[PDB]
């Protein structure tokens, strides 16, 4: 029961299906060109699958831990998105 | 480096293949030597 804490790697898994919130590197997207596709995706491994929180606004700080009902920006490391 | 590998698909995926060999494809202006043979050089300012 580690803490979130701003700008942690998070993992977060579909309670149902088992996988896990993945940045597709397919490009569906409607002539968006550099954005990609949200999905799932069974295996852990590989960067795709973990996402960085980041604050919404200057009440909360950088490496502070998270609280609930925060409002958050969610970053993709494989691709360095944000959840559009 | 992920980084690097990063920065070639943004910019292979900002820049398609196709425009940049259609660009290169595209045809110049030479010069002409008509009516007594002056050369007539397009202006550079405005061309290609």
């Amino acid at each position: 029961h580690r803490t979130l804490l701003y700008g942690h790697a998070i993992l977060l898994r579909h309670s149902y299906s088992g996988m896990y919130l993945c940045c597709l590197s397919t490009s569906r997207s409607s002539t968006d060109k550099l954005a990609f596709d949200v999905g799932l995706q069974e295996d852990t491994t590989g960067e795709a699958c973990w996402w960085t929180i980041h604050p919404a606004s200057k009440q909360r700080s950088e490496g502070e831990k998270v609280r609930v009902g925060d409002d958050l920006i969610l970053v993709s490391v494989s691709s360095e998105r944000y959840l559009h | 480096k992920g980084e690097a590998i990063r920065i070639r698909s943004i910019l292979r995926s900002l820049i398609p293949l196709g425009d940049l060999v259609g660009v290169i494809s595209i045809a110049f202006q030479m010069p002409t030597i008509a009516k007594d043979g002056n050369v007539v050089e397009p202006d550079m300012s405005a061309g290609f």
